[PDB]
This record gives C-alpha cells, sequence and structure tokens, in this order.
C-alpha cells in the first residue's frame, strides 16, 4: 500500500519581522519511507538545515520534521519542497505566517 | 485506571536504500517524549534531550545498545529471506513494550507489520509467534531456527521492560512530571468570497493532550479543523481554523484546556 505525504509549515515562536526564530516543515502519514525534503528562501535551496529522526505511529505510517534558524522580513518568501513516489512532480508549499 | 505510563520501542528496516536511509533504525519513548535513538550506520544507542542529564546505573546505556543490536540482526535477515522467495522490495516494522501491574509486574505488547499491514504477533508467556499469511510462515520459521531467540525476546518483555520503567519513574521523576501550558495567539485573515478565516494557535506545550473550543459572544460554537505537530525541542505546537462571516470577527474568542493550566484560558484577537 502507498500513502501520499501530508505537508505542514510553521514557526516555533509567534513570528515578528526582524526577530530571530526557527522555521519547521512537518511531513507525515506517508509510505514508503523513501523521501526528499528541502527548505527554500525566495526559490533557492537553503544550505545546512536540520532533520529529526524518522519515526511512525499506531497505524504504521511514517513522520519526520525539517527545521532551521531564520529571521523573517516583509519581503522574503519561505517554502518547503518534497519528492516522493506517489507524486507526479515535486510539491512546493509556502509558509503561512498565521499557523 | 490512573494515567498508566507506557514504555515503547519503534523498530524498522528496508531494502531500498536509494534515498540514503540506513538499513535498520529505532527510537524509544516514555509516554509522549523520546528518550532514546539508534541506527545501523552508528552502532550505538544514545539518550535524547533532558535524558542526557539523568543519573543512571553505569551499565544502563550499554545494555540498551546490546538488546537493540540483537533485534537488528533478526530484522535484516528476515528481509533477505523474503527477497529470495518473492519479487519486490520490503519494509518491516515492529512495536514492542510494556506497562506496570499493581504488584509491579509486567503487562506486555508485541506486534509486527510488513509493507504497511499487521501480519504477526508474539506471546512472551508461551514463546510463540502467530499470524495468518504466507509471509508469517516465512519469517516465523526463520526466527525459530534458534531457541535462544524466543527466550531472549521473552526476557526483554517480562523482566527488562518493567525494570527500566520502575527505574525511570525513580531517577527521572522530574522529567516525567512535566506539565507546561501553551503560549497562545488568535488571528484573522481573508478567506473565500465574503469570509474570513480565524486561526487559534498554541505554542510550546507538554503533554500533547489539548482541547480547543471557539466561543461566540461567550457561548460554545464549535471546535474547528485542528491538528498538531512536534515543535523541534520536545514540546508541541497546534492550531485550529474556523470560517466566519467577513466583518463579524470581533464577536469570537478561543478557549483551551490543558493539564498545565489551573483552569480554561480564554484568548482574544
Ligand atoms: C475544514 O476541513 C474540511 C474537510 O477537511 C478536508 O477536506 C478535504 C476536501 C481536503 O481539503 C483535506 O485537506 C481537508 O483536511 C474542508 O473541506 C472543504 O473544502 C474542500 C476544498 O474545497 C472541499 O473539497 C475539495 O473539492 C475539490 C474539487 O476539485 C476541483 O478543484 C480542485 C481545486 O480546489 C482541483 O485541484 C481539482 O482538480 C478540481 O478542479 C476543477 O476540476 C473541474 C473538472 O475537471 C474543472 O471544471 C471544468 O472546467 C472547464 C474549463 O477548464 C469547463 O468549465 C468545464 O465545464 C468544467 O467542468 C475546473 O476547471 C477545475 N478547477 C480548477 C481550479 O482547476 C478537490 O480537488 C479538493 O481536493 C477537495 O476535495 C470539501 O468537500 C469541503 N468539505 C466538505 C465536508 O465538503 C473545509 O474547507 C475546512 N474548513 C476550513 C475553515 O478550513
Ligand atoms: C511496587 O513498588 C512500590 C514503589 O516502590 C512499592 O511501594 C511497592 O511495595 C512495590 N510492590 C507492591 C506490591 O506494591
Amino acid at each position: 500500500i502507498q500513502k501520499t505525504p501530508q505537508i505542514q509549515v510553521y514557526s516555533r515562536h509567534p513570528p515578528e519581522n526582524g526577530k530571530p526564530n526557527f522555521l519547521n516543515c512537518y511531513v507525515s502519514q506517508f509510505h514508503p519511507p523513501q523521501i526528499e525534503i528541502e527548505l527554500l528562501k525566495n526559490g533557492k535551496k537553503i544550505p545546512n538545515i536540520e532533520m529529526s529522526d524518522l519515526s511512525f505511529s499506531k497505524d504504521w505510517s511514517f513522520y519526520i520534521l525539517a527545521h532551521t534558524e531564520f529571521t523573517p522580513t516583509e519581503t522574503d518568501v519561505y517554502a518547503c519542497r518534497v519528492k516522493h513516489v506517489t507524486l507526479k512532480e515535486p510539491k512546493t508549499v509556502t509558509w503561512d505566517r498565521d499557523m | 485506571a490512573e494515567p498508566r505510563l507506557p514504555l515503547m520501542y519503534h523498530l524498522a528496516a528496508v531494502s531500498d536504500l536509494s534515498t540514503g536511509l540506513p538499513s535498520f533504525w529505532a527510537t524509544g519513548w516514555l509516554g509522549a517524549q523520546q528518550y532514546l535513538t539508534y541506527n545501523n550506520l552508528r552502532q550505538e544507542a544514545d539518550p535524547c534531550g533532558a535524558w542526557i542529564w539523568e543519573n543512571q546505573v553505569s551499565w544502563y546505556w550499554e545494555k540498551e545498545t546490546t538488546d537493540l543490536k540483537s533485534k537488528e540482526q533478526l530484522f535484516l535477515e528476515a528481509i533477505r529471506t523474503l527477497e529470495n522467495q518473492i519479487n519486490g522490495t520490503f519494509t518491516l516494522q515492529g512495536l514492542l513494550g510494556c506497562e506496570l501491574a499493581p504488584d509491579n509486574s509486567s503487562l506486555p505488547t508485541a506486534v509486527f507489520a510488513l509493507n504497511g499491514e499487521e501480519f504477526m504477533r508474539f506471546n512472551p508467556r508461551t514463546g510463540n509467534w502467530s499470524g495468518e499469511w504466507p509471509e508469517t510462515d516465512i519469517v516465523g520459521n526463520l526466527w525459530m531456527k534458534q531457541p535462544e531467540a524466543a527466550r531472549k525476546e521473552s526476557e526483554f518483555l517480562l523482566t527488562s521492560c518493567p525494570e527500566r520503567l520502575l527505574g525511570h519513574l525513580e531517577r527521572g521523576r522530574q522529567n516525567l512530571e512535566w506539565k507546561e501550558p501553551p503560549s497562545m495567539r488568535l488571528k484573522a485573515r481573508p478567506g473565500n468570497s465574503g469570509s474570513s478565516v480565524l486561526t487559534c494557535a498554541a505554542f510550546s506545550f507538554y503533554p500533547p493532550e489539548l482541547k480547543f473550543r471557539f466561543l461566540r459572544n461567550g457561548l460554545a460554537s464549535g471546535s474547528g479543523n485542528c491538528s498538531t505537530g512536534p515543535n523541534g525541542d520536545g514540546s508541541f505546537h497546534a492550531w485550529s481554523l474556523l470560517e466566519v462571516k467577513r466583518g463579524d470577527e470581533h464577536h469570537y474568542q478561543c478557549q483551551v484546556e490543558h493539564e498545565g493550566l489551573a483552569q480554561p484560558l480564554t484568548v482574544d484577537l
């Protein structure tokens, strides 16, 4: 059986322009475990991000968290991009500051 | 009855390494927090977060590593067997652990799954593996080639588990009693034609059990579409969305219930 990933983007503390914080991309409910994930700043991959251990829940589907330090500003756009067998093309999802 | 603290190990192994995953890895949990990590590209079990500072008997972490290296061999061999009698790739998972009885004795758990579905079980009091699928036989048979296997798996669950659990309940009482309430925010943004979306967000709380309830003029009005996820440092983050009429945003509030709060907390826009 295969299962497409659910993808969610949010920050650790309440966001504020010009203030240091941390950006999270939470990818869950997928199968198989083989997957690719990257964080973007204005369309360009951001280097040296971090990743949690790959784990799983009661129903056997997998989950993991990608994150990095960042300082939001009015004009920069942040996003998360993932590749998986169940996806016909890479899926890019933009950060929503209200989450 | 009372909150029964469980200790559980999450195990996995795969054949396809084209995305850089190790062949075998595992994590361990006390309730909702992770205390252990391990993967075959490193050969050692390590503590996580605050558990790095727990006062333990000197052989503790060495024994976790050895019991896990044992499980790694059983799993990887099971994969190669299947890869010989059947076509395709595989993913094998296991969920093992226990809870304490009134007399401090063990209440075990042991289930397995192949490519996403349950296909086997193990009874420690009798030493046998069961299930009803052609693969159940291929694997169970392999694991019965050596009598020590069944005996060691039985000891891990009926002796070791309750022992480590009673030990953490003692040395890590402080971490286990963690009750921290969420920081809250409520905001409005443009929605579909003629509507606004309201988002109630909760930051950095523990344990994960939490309840959202939107209010309109002070009365209950729905729970909204909600979700939760890990926050990066062991704590959790959650949010709930409700669609309302454009212009009536100010009539609404958000209220949450959590173990770390003396009573429900109400939040404003
Ligand atoms: C709270 O949570 C609610 C439920 O939760 C889940 O809901 C599901 C649906 C998912 O959203 C989960 O993530 C949620 O957890 C939530 O749900 C409510 O909203 C959803 C979303 O609107 C409702 O269902 C949706 O329906 C969609 C319909 O498919 C069309 O639109 C998609 C874009 O949104 C397209 O991707 C899709 O391909 C399809 O597109 C249209 O296709 C037409 C046919 O091919 C085409 O029409 C033709 O066009 C030609 C010209 O080109 C001619 O005109 C011809 O005559 C036409 O026939 C269109 O052009 C095309 N449109 C576009 C833009 O390309 C699904 O695709 C969605 O995936 C989703 O299922 C859902 O039903 C509803 N809930 C309920 C219970 O009903 C709710 O919104 C949440 N509330 C809040 C406040 O957040
Ligand atoms: C179980 O452990 C508790 C806590 O140390 C102890 O008080 C009790 O005597 C032990 N055995 C039983 C039967 O309660």
